[PDB]
């Protein structure tokens, strides 16, 4: 199979793009996102939605919508994607520093991700869970046209891509790929076809 | 329907005038018409319903702290205002403005505000404080003043860029609300 | 930009926002309108490159909703509501306020340099219409001397403090606090002297021989002031009347400063008052 595995992950790109449009289709609809401590009377749930031009993020501190995400304006309708240095994970954050009346305890330890923007403003949010966490944080890895950070997208990965060329393999049952490639044979130098082209 | 009361102070060396009527003017950043009168109002919405509002515009001239105070009462918020780039002006309102706001009206909504933000990461600006032996105090050290009053917001903004200045007055007015 | 539609392309456009959009609000509603959402800064000119160049460009400042013309009340004593009505709706007209410097930038003046550089925008249908924006039809632009700055901003100054005395005038249950603004912010101009500024800009020979034959404006200016002491009259008069022990510093002040200008304009200013 080793000519199999090369020819499998040598045609890589189209899982990745394919599963990165997933990835921004999954931000563009998102949902009600988590704040900091927000206890006393605070909305923890809030939609971030991304627009379908994938520019600007529909966020702010909206109601506690068991619903999600709601299509109107938000409190703030824009996040400058053109500028997010990055988003910091885990002790990064300098909202888990805090050791005043935001201390974020150990159990969000894997929640924490604040968007860089304004090369001081920050966006300290926290996910509901470990899965869409990475979700969103690969969703916003591909507007920043980089690698994914979710198991589940490794998972993904293989599980489509061994399908895929699972589903090729039918043409050669009961036949086997010479791991030195079959020789080219001589292609004469004239090109003048007997039979007409097309 | 109803108007609020704003009151903003400051050294005249920061000209946070031009703050406020760019804001009012709704101008084009670096496109305001600088009038000849003070204390300027708008009508606004920010939630449920629009309301007026005045901003009572002072002159910090020390001499001033006699007609200052008498407009203090019955402020719904009020602005404490300085210069991100001004050391002096920090030691002004930590020493000065800071104080004697909070001796005169002890029980108000408070909220502190940078300016010049633009100029705070300017590099020839900070060089100029450098060679000046003056420091392009940053926020951390501002949230430390906004912690050592516990005023309900502290934020920065600029003139030339009005960033975050809706946001500014958006948190102001709705330091009442 | 040339991306644009066909009819978007070069194009300017004046929208009825909603009551109270600030411009940036209306900017960033806009800017989900259309991707490529970037603006120039170049707020009066358009871009010969971008005449013609790619990559939509777009640029977006607020207006000034020119008067309309109610009919037949030209002169007639009609209420407030009528005009305010008039102020925003049934309107083409659209003038907007161009700063500069024309003149030498000397520090403590800059009234050496004033030069507003109006442009009219006059568009082919009446706000509010079908739709609620319309490409402005013919444009135009104008100018305005400091000398004529003088004047426009004297004389608006002078209807401000009009408009206020009359509204508060039919509605006494109205607060006080704008009478505090405008009657403070008149008596002091305090970060700079107005008064003593067009003192120095026309008033003095200088200017008479900057503009020897351009002297009938001066004496325009000084009938400006001159009418306006009345007003200030009214408005001093009309704080007595909502005047309380917190304003009587403050009216004392006003009142002190008030007579104070008077014999200044009827001496200093030389001005002739009625």
């Amino acid at each position: 199979s080793r000519p199999i595995l090369e020819l499998k992950e040598k045609i890589q790109p189209e899982i990745l793009e394919l599963i990165k449009q997933q990835r921004l289709n999954r931000l563009v609809e998102g949902t009600c996102f988590r704040k900091l401590n927000a206890r006393r009377r605070q909305d923890k749930f809030w939609y971030c939605r991304l627009s379908p031009n994938h520019k600007v993020l529909h966020y702010g501190d909206l109601e506690e919508s068991p619903q999600g995400e709601v299509p109107h304006d938000s409190l703030q309708d824009k996040l400058p994607v053109a500028d997010i240095k990055a988003v910091v994970t885990g002790k990064d954050c300098p909202h888990m520093k805090e050791k005043g009346a935001l201390k974020q305890n150990k159990e969000v330890l894997e929640l924490a991700f604040s968007i860089l923007y304004d090369s001081n403003c920050q966006l300290n949010f926290i996910a509901p869970d470990k899965h869409e966490y990475c979700i969103w944080t690969d969703g916003l890895n591909a507007l920043l046209g980089k690698d994914m950070m979710s198991d589940l997208t490794r998972n993904d990965l293989d599980t489509l891509l061994s399908m895929e060329i699972k589903l090729r393999l039918l043409d050669l049952e009961n036949i086997q790929i010479p791991d030195a490639p079959p020789p080219i044979p001589k292609e004469p130098s004239n090109y003048d076809f007997v039979y007409d082209c097309n | 329907m109803q108007a609020i009361k704003c009151v903003v102070v400051g050294d005249g060396a920061v000209a946070k005038t031009c703050l406020l009527i760019s804001y009012t003017t709704n101008a084009f950043p670096g496109e305001y018409i600088p009038t000849v009168f003070d204390n300027y109002s708008a009508n606004v919405m920010v939630d449920g319903k629009p309301v007026n509002l005045g901003l009572w515009d002072t002159a910090g001239q020390e001499d001033y702290d006699r007609l200052r105070p008498l407009s203090y009462p019955q402020t719904d918020v009020f602005l404490i205002c300085f210069s991100l780039v001004s050391p002096a002006s920090f030691e002004n309102v930590r020493a000065k403005w800071y104080p004697e706001v909070r001796h005169h009206c002890p029980n108000t909504p408070i909220i502190l505000v940078g300016t010049k933000l633009d100029l705070r990461d300017d590099k020839d600006t900070i060089e100029k404080l450098k060679e000046k032996k003056l420091t392009p105090i940053t926020y951390p050290q501002g949230l430390a003043m906004a912690k050592e009053i516990g005023a309900v917001k502290y934020l920065e903004c600029s003139a030339l860029t009005q960033r975050g200045l809706k946001t500014v007055f958006d948190e102001a007015i709705r330091a009442v609300l | 930009g040339q991306g644009f539609p066909s009819f978007l392309r070069n194009k300017i456009f004046i929208y009825r926002g909603k009551e109270y959009e600030r411009r940036e609000d209306f900017s960033l509603r806009l800017l989900t309108q259309f991707p490529n959402a970037e603006k120039m800064t170049s707020t009066t000119p358009p871009g010969e490159d971008i005449k013609s160049s790619p990559k939509q460009y777009m640029q977006c400042f607020t207006v000034k909703p020119v008067m309309s013309l109610p009919p037949s009340y030209k002169d007639k004593p009609v209420p407030e509501q009528i005009l305010n009505y008039y102020r925003a709706n049934e309107v083409q007209q659209f003038r907007y306020s161009r700063p500069f410097r024309k003149g030498e930038k000397d520090p403590d003046n800059e009234f050496a340099t004033m030069w507003i550089e109006r442009t009219t925008y006059t568009t082919a249908y009446t706000f509010p219409g079908i739709l609620k924006w319309f490409e402005v039809k013919q444009i135009s632009t104008e100018e305005i001397s400091p000398l004529e700055n003088a004047i426009e901003t004297m004389e608006l100054t002078n209807e401000r403090i009009s408009n206020c005395v009359q509204q508060h005038a039919w509605d006494r249950s109205l607060s006080v606090h704008p009478l505090s603004m405008l009657l403070s912010g008149i008596v002091d101009p305090a970060v700079m002297g107005g008064f003593s500024n067009y003192e120095k800009a026309f008033f003095t020979e200088k200017y008479l021989q900057e503009h020897p034959e351009d002297q009938e404006k001066v004496e325009l200016l000084k009938r400006l002031i001159a009418l306006q002491m009345p007003l200030l009259t009214e408005g001093i008069r009309i704080h007595g009347e909502k005047l309380t022990e917190q304003l009587k510093p403050l009216h004392e002040r006003l009142s002190s400063c008030f007579r104070e200008l008077k014999e200044k304009v009827e001496k200093h200013y030389g001005v002739i008052t009625l």
